[PDB]
Parts: structure tokens; sequence; C-alpha cells
């Protein structure tokens, strides 16, 4: 017959708490709008969003 | 004028390991979205 797999009995969930926000809205809604010639870049890491 | 007796050994292959392959489990082990497309063929695993 066809194969089978043992069904899981629980669920493991691990995350790092106490992390600051990324604040992408504060970067997108900035009053300093650049141009395609001098486009800007900001990297978001180790944050929640 | 004088003789002795010599012994020799020889092996001939007769049997072989009976290998069975589960085609459905080999292709779409634990994924239903995979089986939904593997059943669109079916006959490949059947003939295997
Ligand atoms: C825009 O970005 C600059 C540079 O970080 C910052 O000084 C300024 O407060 C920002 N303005 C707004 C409205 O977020």
């Amino acid at each position: 017959l066809s194969g089978f797999t043992v069904k899981p009995v629980a669920t493991v969930y691990r995350r790092i708490p106490n992390l600051p926000d990324c604040d992408i809205d504060n970067w997108l809604n900035n009053v300093s709008v650049p141009s395609p010639l001098n486009w800007e870049r900001r990297i978001f890491s180790n944050c929640n969003f | 004028t004088n003789f002795t007796i010599a012994g020799h050994e020889e092996f001939i292959q007769t049997s072989s390991p009976k290998v069975t392959i589960d085609c459905s489990a080999f292709v779409c082990s634990n994924y239903a979205a995979c089986h939904d497309l593997l059943s669109e063929y079916g006959t490949f695993c059947d003939n295997i």
C-alpha cells in the first residue's frame, strides 16, 4: 500500500523577544524626498515590523 | 613420476538484493500539493 508518516503531536515555536521596531513608515514618510539620480537606501535588520 | 592434489575456489553470482521503490513516497512524500499533480500522471509510478 501507499506510504504513511507519523502525525505531529505538538508544536515548537521559538522567537527572540524584546526587539525594537523597524520604523519603516518614518523612513517612507520623510519630508526629504530624493530623486532617481541620488536615490537613497536604508537597511533594516534585527527589528520587528 | 610423482603427483599431488590441488584445491581451487570459485564463486558465481546467483541472487540479488530485491530493491523495492515507493514512487509516490519518493516523489511526493509528505506534500499534498505534490500529490495533486503526481496523480495527474499516476501511470509512471504504476509502471515502475
Ligand atoms: C527625515 O530623516 C531625517 C534624517 O534621519 C531626520 O532628521 C528627520 O527628522 C526625518 N523627518 C521625518 C518627518 O521623519
